[PDB]
């Protein structure tokens, strides 16, 4: 006779993320020719690591200004790519379509006010614990990195991924562990007659960064 | 209650030309003169149909009304066989605002081509005339253009001066009309004109800037006024905004020094809250209020019924900051009330300024009505004590009695402001003058009031028996402000027992009379006159009645004819003053 | 090449499975993340 | 790591710059052909429906990433649930054509039908982003608001019609879905987060026992 | 580049016949390609010609960079502009054209002022909004930072779904100028700076050409 086949029940129903593709219809199509156009680009986090875009902070501008008074501290945030100041970033934009990332998150720190204008910054990172820290003195116990301004006016440094578990979460539920991996103090150390400057910050991802287990919440 | 109604002045143009859409006083340095708008009057610009013109009409001597040069010319041209504006058409005359030597007059609707590409926007012009000068002053045709800009601000939509001199200028058509107030000094105005230059910056220029599209077709600058608000001398800006709030209409009131923003909002949709707005003092305390207009306001009656009637809103200035409002309504249906609100002055020289508010769409055969409103301490008295109606009919166009109207001018020295009323709609424009206010002193004394009926003390002429007789007597003083004669001639009436077909127990006595007439001469702020007579009881046995007051009633008529002057101008006697008063006498048991 | 997690191939031929490309005569953003300068650049002490 | 701040030169730092160590990465899941390769939930019309990329949910995952490419390539996967027969119709073809059956017309088989399209546009590739010519820019001008406004979309560009890969027709066109295949993309775009109103974008994350 | 405030970074540029010169310069960044595609395609039938003459820069004034515009201040350029040269009468002349672009923006105040601008090369610009403006720098950028340069040079090719374009109904490229610091004046910096271009179309070539009411 013919061959015998056992239909298997709870298979072949539509999945819409299957590894099968469709039957054809229609044959026999050339494309117009494309090889080599600009811009090519293969991976998402290829352009997320050559192209930093900027932060956001209270007022709305990518830049933090040279306050002259006891305080010191610049911006200190959730290193969370949720967070508020990672809103708009390409980095957090394209992290909100997936559930867990890990790796290192590069920030941009370059300043922009006048050749007399002399300033001293410091960026610490408070792991998850304890209170982030609130003065220079008390940052310095953390990992920090400290740079002033001079010919070169780009200074970068890399988050570094301390954590638990190998995969963190890139959205935020409630105080948990998860989804608080610590803070990230930018500071002012000193300045000099830098009054009302702006230092611009970008974001993008390290060389080790990485990003799975996609996922549609909403809101493009 | 004081203005003049048997002849007042009456100016007419040509029919068609509405003339009456604007009026103000124009008083120079030392002749009086009144300024129409007929802003569909022709010209004899060049190739220029309706451009619309400002009439100077003679006060003194005859009803003469020459018209005014402000801009004998065409329309210019950007290039060659390309014009540069639009007059024809361009409503100049709209809006006429005068103060002193300078006379600003406007084009709400003149249009202009942009320096770039060839358009058509309504940007609106002024022509500024200061004696021998006369610039152009149209802040809006700038290099802001096309809608979002200002290329159809229609500026000089509505116009006002300061006491600093400064011009009050609105555009409800800036930004997408949202509106613009605009405000120049008319020093700068005339400094930095420039016949080649079509769109002149002032160094010293207050504007209201561009604002969020949720703003967009409010009307800013629907009608001006100007008044101080926040204590400092300089007059500050209040306008109209009809249709800010989602039709519910608002009132903005501006710095009068930097443009800086109280607002008044309305209750009803669509009632054209801002349509008109008024700022005078109207309770003496020298705090400039703000009166609002609403002419499309609909009320409810005993019968629960919506019916259109028009609103004004009195905002009283506390030096608190705060405002005391009183809601006014109208009094017929459709008759749109508070369309057009015209400060007075002090047309009564009581010590509180007045106000007028017209309902233009009223009255019998839609002639219109004005309603004129008297203020005091309290703040404004609801109730008119005078009503001024049209008297001429329609053609096409609604007669509009009241649409415009100003006053606040002593235009005939008589110590008392004077108003103008234009009917457009008729192509007629009229004067009311206000007679002076007499104030009158009149008293009645009854001695003794209480009558002992065997008294029997005066004696009586003709027979021996004698008579219980008592004393009447009543007094006359009277002076007013402004100019009046200073003699006063009245008729004064005395009749005694009042209350009574019935018989009348006391008569006087040297003429056995109840009734008696005097005619009283006083003098103006001269001394008090006073002629008294005697009065006596009938008989016991003449009469039951003993129990019912014997009233002693005094009345006092004033001759008009004799009291005119010159014109022939009759004074008045104030309102809320007795024409009459009555004592009484009482007989004993 | 896409989205497999498993390798069942085709019963067609590629000529009508797919658009066949044609030859005129990871580009870009794979050259430009991977030329990214990584080395400190100052003069390390420590 | 200090450089010059506007080289535009990729600069990357690691944790070797404080003595760190950078760790392997596997990057599968953000790879385009790999990422653009799922069903994405188009809303249909009644019995029309073009077939346009542009017409998916921007808020999506593949609407989202899509849109983060001027220009891409790829052939079109379909899977529609439908009344009656369902027939395509390549790019360019006029719409009197959707009624004849010789076009390529998939009779109905419940529950749905799953068709592999190719590549059928005159262009070598399709774009997210048409701008014939239209910006000033500078920050566009109030100058066309209220009633002129919603009709004020157009004074520029922007046109998908052109780039059709087709349209399918049938009596009635229940759901439709998309799926695309060897996606290329080139030139990136502008991916935005959705911004939150606290300090940071809280959420309800599924919850096990402990 | 050198060991004080003064400053020495030289780079010369020459298209056609005219050069410029820069002693603030940070590099050029090229954009998406450093070579061109293949300009023979099987759209023109071999019909298309190289214009040598076309390639040479010309000067366009941007916008007025003053103190008081704040962060996000857009200035959009679309290329190719309304041009008075031998450029312009390509358009004109022939149906299809193609070219690269070599755009130099220039605000020159001296290293006393602050702020920063960001002048970025977009493709297909139809619409920008105010957040996509913290991702512009996805696109050929350099900044002017008036500390350290006055010059942005940015070079970058032909792209679109088609190989020869109809520049009278298509603008591909857009030269965008955003403020992302605002400009300070400090003491001794410069009150306002003005923003120019300096831009010249590479490797253009023209194909059918159109006829003539001459
Ligand atoms: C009886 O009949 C005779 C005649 O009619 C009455 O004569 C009157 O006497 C009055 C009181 O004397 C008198 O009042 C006026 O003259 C007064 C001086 O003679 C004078 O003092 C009064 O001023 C004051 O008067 C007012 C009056 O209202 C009082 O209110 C004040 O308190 C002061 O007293 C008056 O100027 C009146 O003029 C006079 N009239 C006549 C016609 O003779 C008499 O009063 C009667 N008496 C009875 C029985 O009632
Ligand atoms: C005290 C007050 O709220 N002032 C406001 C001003 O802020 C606002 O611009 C305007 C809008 O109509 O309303 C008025
Ligand atoms: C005392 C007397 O004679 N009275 C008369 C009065 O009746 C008349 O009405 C008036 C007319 O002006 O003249 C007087
Ligand atoms: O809603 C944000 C907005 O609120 C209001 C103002 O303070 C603006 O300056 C600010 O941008
Ligand atoms: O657009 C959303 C954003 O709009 C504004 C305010 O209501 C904010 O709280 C809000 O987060
Ligand atoms: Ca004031
Ligand atoms: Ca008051
Ligand atoms: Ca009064
Ligand atoms: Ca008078």
């Amino acid at each position: 006779g013919i061959f015998p086949v056992a239909c298997s029940d709870g298979y072949g129903g539509l999945v819409t993320t299957d590894p099968k593709t469709a039957d054809p219809a229609y044959g026999k199509v050339f494309n117009p020719p494309r090889n080599m156009l600009p811009g090519r680009f293969t991976n998402f986090l290829d352009v997320a690591e050559a192209c930093p875009t900027f932060l956001r902070f209270e007022g709305d501008v990518p830049y933090v200004t040279t306050k002259t008074d006891s305080d010191r501290i610049l911006a200190q945030f959730d290193l969370s790519l949720a967070a508020k100041h990672m809103s708009n970033t390409f980095l957090a934009g394209l992290a909100q379509y997936y559930t867990q990332y890990s790796g290192t998150i590069n920030l941009h720190f370059m300043f922009t006010g006048p050749t007399d204008a002399k300033a001293r910054y410091m960026i610490a990172y408070a792991p998850p614990g304890m209170e982030p820290p609130k003065t220079p003195e008390a940052a310095a116990h953390c990992i920090h990195a400290e740079w002033d301004t001079g010919l070169n006016s780009k200074f970068t440094f890399s988050i570094p991924y301390l954590s638990a578990a190998d995969y963190a979460y890139t959205a935020s539920d409630t105080a948990e562990t998860t989804n608080v991996q610590g803070w990230v103090c930018l500071f002012q150390i000193t300045h000099g007659k830098a009054d009302g400057d702006a230092l611009v910050v970008l974001a993008s991802a390290g060389k080790d960064f990485e990003l799975r287990l996609p996922v549609d919440a909403r809101t493009q | 209650f004081n203005l003049d109604v048997d002849s007042p002045a009456e100016y007419s143009g040509p029919e068609g030309s509405y003339f009456g859409f604007a009026v103000d006083f124009f008083v120079p340095s030392s002749r009086m003169f009144l300024l129409v708008g007929a802003p569909k009057a022709n010209t004899t610009q060049p190739g220029i149909v309706e451009g619309g013109q400002v009439l100077k009409c003679d006060w003194s001597s005859t009803r003469r009304c020459q018209p005014i040069e402000f801009d004998a010319t065409g329309n210019r041209d950007y290039a060659k066989d390309d014009p540069l504006e639009f007059k024809s058409h361009q409503w100049f005359g709209a809006s006429v605002r005068s103060k002193q030597d300078k006379i600003l007059a406007c084009a709400p609707l003149y249009h202009w081509r942009t320096e770039m590409k060839q358009e058509r926007e309504p940007v609106g012009t002024c022509f500024l005339q200061d004696g021998t000068k006369t610039v152009e002053y149209a802040p809006c045709r700038s290099q802001d253009i096309d809608a979002d800009g200002q290329g159809f601000c229609q500026g000089g939509f509505s116009i006002d001066f300061t006491k600093a001199d400064r011009v009050l200028l609105g555009g409800p058509g800036s930004f997408y009309w949202q509106g613009q107030l605009i405000s120049d000094q008319v020093a700068e105005i005339v400094s930095k004109y420039d016949p080649n230059v079509y769109s002149i910056k002032y160094n010293n220029q207050l504007a209201t800037r561009t604002a969020q599209a949720i703003f967009d077709d409010s009307y800013l600058g629907y009608s001006v006024a100007v008044g101080d608000f926040n204590g400092d001398g300089i007059d500050d800006f209040v306008s109209g905004v009809p249709r800010a709030a989602r039709t519910l209409g608002m009132v903005y009131i501006y710095d009068g020094k930097n443009m800086s923003s109280y607002n008044f909002t309305g209750e009803q949709m669509a009632a054209y809250f801002g349509f008109s707005v008024a700022a005078t003092d109207i309770n003496g305390d020298d705090y400039a209020d703000v009166f609002i207009g609403a002419p499309l306001f609909m009320d409810r009656g005993s019968d629960g019924k919506l019916q259109e009637v028009g609103q004004v809103s009195v905002s009283l200035q506390r030096a608190s900051g705060d405002f005391q409002t009183t809601k006014l309504n109208g009094f017929e249906v459709f008759a749109r009330f508070g369309s057009a609100i015209a400060p007075l002055g002090d047309l009564d020289q009581d010590g509180f300024n007045d106000i007028a508010i017209a309902a233009p769409y009223g009255g019998e055969d839609k002639k219109g009505i004005v309603y004129i409103f008297n203020g005091r301490s309290t703040g404004l008295n609801a109730v008119p004590s005078q009503i001024l109606e049209g008297q001429w009919a329609a053609r096409s166009c609604p007669p509009s009695f009241g649409y415009s109207m100003k006053g606040a001018t002593d235009i005939d020295k008589n110590g008392y402001p004077d108003l103008i009323v234009g009917a457009f709609g008729v192509d007629r424009a009229i004067l009311y003058r206000a007679r002076p206010v007499i104030t009158v002193n009149a008293g009645l004394e009854v001695y003794p009031s209480i009558l002992n009926q065997d008294n029997k003390t005066c004696s009586l002429p003709g027979t021996a028996l004698k008579v219980s007789c008592f004393n009447v007597r009543f007094c006359l003083k009277a002076d007013g402000k402004g100019v009046l004669p200073r003699k006063l001639n009245f008729q004064v009436e005395l009749l005694l027992d009042k209350l009574k077909g019935a018989i009348r127990r006391a008569l006087f006595l040297y003429s056995r009379s109840p009734s008696h007439s005097k005619n009283m001469t006083i003098s103006r702020g001269g001394l008090m006159q006073c002629e008294e007579l005697i009065a006596y009881l009938r008989d016991e046995s003449e009469f039951r009645d003993k129990l019912t007051p014997i009233t002693i009633f005094m009345e006092y008529r004033l001759d008009y004819r004799t009291a005119a002057d010159t014109t022939g101008l009759q004074p008045i006697l104030n309102q809320f003053t007795p024409a009459n008063i009555s004592r009484q006498a009482h007989i004993l048991l | 090449s896409g989205n497999t997690g498993s390798i069942i191939n085709n019963y067609y031929m590629q000529q009508y499975q797919n658009s066949m490309d044609t030859q005129l005569g990871n580009d870009w953003f794979s050259k430009l993340a991977s030329s990214a300068f990584s080395g400190l650049f100052g003069a390390l002490l420590a | 790591t200090t450089s010059a701040g506007e080289s535009a030169d990729p600069v990357t730092a690691t944790v070797e710059n404080y003595g760190g160590e950078t760790q392997v990465q596997r990057r599968q899941h953000t790879d385009v052909s790999f990422i653009l390769d799922r069903f994405v939930k188009v809303t249909p019309k009644d019995q029309i429906n073009v077939l346009d990329l542009m017409q998916t949910p921007a808020h999506t995952l593949v609407g989202a990433l899509l849109r983060t490419a001027t220009y891409y390539f790829a052939d079109l996967e379909v899977a529609v649930k439908h009344e009656g027969n369902l027939t395509w119709v390549p790019n360019g073809a006029p719409e009197t054509a959707l009624d004849n059956t010789t076009n390529p017309t998939a009779y109905h088989k419940a529950p749905l039908t799953r068709l592999a399209l190719p590549y059928t546009a005159p262009h070598r590739v399709l774009a997210t982003v048409y701008n014939g010519n239209c910006k000033y820019g500078e920050s566009h001008t109030t100058n066309v608001r209220g009633d002129l406004q919603v009709l004020a979309q157009k004074v520029a560009r922007t046109l998908p019609t052109s780039f059709n890969y087709g349209a399918i027709k049938a009596t009635r066109v229940t759901e439709l879905l998309y799926r695309m295949k060897r996606a290329e993309t080139y030139c990136p775009r502008p991916l935005l987060a959705i911004h939150p109103s606290e300090a940071r974008h809280k959420q309800k994350i599924v919850a096990p026992v402990k | 580049e050198e060991t004080t405030l003064l400053e020495d970074r030289i780079l010369t540029t020459r298209n056609g016949h005219t050069t410029s010169t820069t002693q603030s310069s940070v590099g050029v960044t090229y954009g998406y390609a450093t070579t061109e595609d293949f300009v023979s395609g099987p759209n023109t039938s071999g019909l298309e010609t190289r214009v040598v003459q076309a390639e040479r820069f010309f000067k366009t004034h941007l916008f007025d960079w003053v103190t008081s515009d704040s962060f996000g201040r857009c200035h959009l350029l679309e290329l190719p502009t309304d041009h008075k040269g031998v450029y312009g009468s390509l358009t004109d002349s022939y149906a299809y054209m193609r070219n690269g672009w070599d755009v130099e923006v220039t605000a020159v105040g001296n290293q006393f002022n602050g702020g920063c601008l960001l002048v970025a090369m977009v493709p297909e610009l139809c619409s920008i909004n105010k957040r996509e403006l913290y991702q512009l720098t996805l696109f050929p950028h350099q900044f002017i930072n008036p500390r350290t340069n006055m010059t942005a040079h940015i070079t970058v090719p032909f792209v679109g779904v088609n190989r020869y374009d109809q520049y009278k109904v298509h603008k591909p490229w857009t030269l965008v100028v955003m403020v992302v610091a605002p400009l300070t004046v400090n003491t001794e910096g410069a009150p306002q700076i003005k923003v120019y271009a300096n831009i010249a179309p590479t490797n253009v070539h023209v194909a059918g050409e159109f006829p003539s009411k001459e």
